[PDB]
């Protein structure tokens, strides 16, 4: 009734998404209907949750909640409207990004995260389709749906978090409790995709494959770099992979500078992982880097 | 420090603001709360029970601010705790999600909705502030305890 539904954009178990228009100002807005109807499934939970959260986190690189609307038998979030997602955006262009867009869009995705971080929130679900774009070079983080505040100590958050491709060697181990490095390790992922052909670095079948691939590639960790990995609940004994195994060819739009940083958010041991905060003073974002 | 000890808190402090509400006893509160944990536990909807310390303590700082002194009915106090419990453990619950049944008391499904963004709306900068500032989480455990 305030808004006129343009398009369809996508629909999930998350919920049916809409490109409208504000009847009254004639402003273009993304909406989320979530259906109320179902008592017996726990949808309207998850999205109360994203509400909570994005009311408290104002940033131009994480997605703006502009209002929610309750009509009918349902919920209606409205944001603001983003062009595509980085999903897309790579079909698009042939995965192939100028290196001064990988650098634009990792910039952005640090600045959105180390937002996040300082405000005690963990994003749990960092991947390409949760990666608005625009077409002036904007990127947004999005979808809160997994997203959980972090100060008061507990016995262990879900281990049921970040889909398996950017999911982090602490967590495939079944660690209880992770930190904000939880997202870095994502971010460096996807920094991975943008500084190659668009392609996902680490594409597991399952929690086994997923170890070996990260380890076959890194180098597997030994007791001198992370002494506690033997302790994890879900520890097995993996091979002994070199860690002499060259980058170059797996981003071959980074330089040595890129390369730096790209390892220091892949670090297996999470205490070892580089914050949001250190990630934007690092030199492959300095005006003086080659 | 005890779950038990915190709920009988909780409940103490909810008979004491509810004044209105002359047949409450303190133990309603604690048997609505169990009842929903152990519910959502026996249909499998989670591994552990959400009622631990911290939780009940996170679940009073919503209770203390949105629970009028003017609750009219058992009913209508029972509506706004299961309303504050649900955003408890859609907020900090470790499952992805938690349905709507064994929460909702009313026949009217829109005053629970209203009521979940009315919270929202007035809370939502504490639920986080409680998390991040561990001084408030210790003034809002020290509250709760100083309630019996
Ligand atoms: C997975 N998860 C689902 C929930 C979604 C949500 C509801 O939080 C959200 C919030 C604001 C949004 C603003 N803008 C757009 N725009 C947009 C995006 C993609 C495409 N697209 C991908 C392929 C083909 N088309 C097209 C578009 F117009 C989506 C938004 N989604 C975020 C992502």
């Amino acid at each position: 009734q305030k808004y006129e539904k343009l398009e369809k954009i996508g629909e999930g178990t998350y919920g049916t998404v809409f490109k409208a228009k504000n009847r009254e100002t004639h402003e273009i807005v993304a909406l989320k209907r979530v259906r109320l109807d179902d008592d017996d499934e726990g949808v309207p939970s998850s999205a109360l949750r994203e509400i909570c959260l994005l009311k408290e986190l104002k940033h131009k690189n994480i997605v703006r909640l502009h209002d929610v609307l309750h009509s009918d038998k349902k919920l209606t979030l409205v944001f603001e409207f983003c062009d595509q997602d980085l999903k897309k955006y790579f079909d698009s262009c042939n995965g192939d990004l100028d290196p001064e867009i990988v650098k634009s869009f990792l910039f952005q995705l640090l600045k959105g995260l180390g937002f996040c971080h300082s405000r005690n929130v963990l994003h749990r679900d960092l991947k390409p389709q949760n990666l608005l774009i625009n077409r002036n070079g904007e990127l947004k983080l999005a979808d809160f749906g997994l997203a959980r505040a972090f100060g008061i100590p507990v016995r262990c958050y879900s281990a049921e978090v970040v889909t398996l491709w950017y999911r982090p060697p602490d967590v495939l181990f079944g660690a209880k409790l992770y930190s904000t490095s939880i997202d870095m390790w994502s971010a460096g992922c996807i920094f991975a995709e943008l500084a190659n052909a668009g392609r996902p670095l680490f594409p597991g079948n399952d929690v086994d494959d997923q170890l070996k691939r990260i380890f076959r590639l890194l180098g597997t960790p030994t007791e001198e770099q992370w002494p506690s990995m033997t302790k994890l609940p879900d520890y097995k004994p993996y091979p002994m992979y070199p860690a002499t195994t060259s980058l170059v060819n797996v981003v071959p739009k980074l330089n040595a500078t890129g390369r730096d940083l790209l390892q220091n958010l892949l670090k297996c041991n999470p205490v070892q992982r580089i914050s949001a905060e250190e990630a934007l003073q690092h030199p492959y974002f300095s005006d003086f880097c080659p | 420090a005890s779950t038990s000890e915190l709920l009988r808190c909780l409940g103490e402090f909810l008979c004491r603001r509810c004044y209105r509400l002359k047949h409450l006893s303190p133990t309603d509160p604690v048997l609505w709360l169990r009842s929903v944990d152990r519910s959502l536990l026996l249909q499998g909807w989670q591994d552990q029970g959400f009622i631990t310390p911290a939780n009940v303590v996170f679940l009073y700082m919503l209770c203390r601010d949105v629970i009028s002194s003017e609750v009219g009915s058992d009913h209508e106090l029972q509506a706004v705790l299961l309303t504050c419990l649900y955003l408890s453990y859609s907020y900090m619950g470790n499952e992805i999600s938690y349905p709507l049944k064994p929460f909702l008391v009313e026949s009217c499904k829109e005053a629970f909705w209203d009521r979940c963004l009315s919270v929202i709306n007035l809370m939502s900068s504490k639920m986080l502030q409680i998390n991040a500032d561990p001084h408030y989480f210790t003034q809002v455990f020290s509250d709760l305890k100083n309630e019996s």
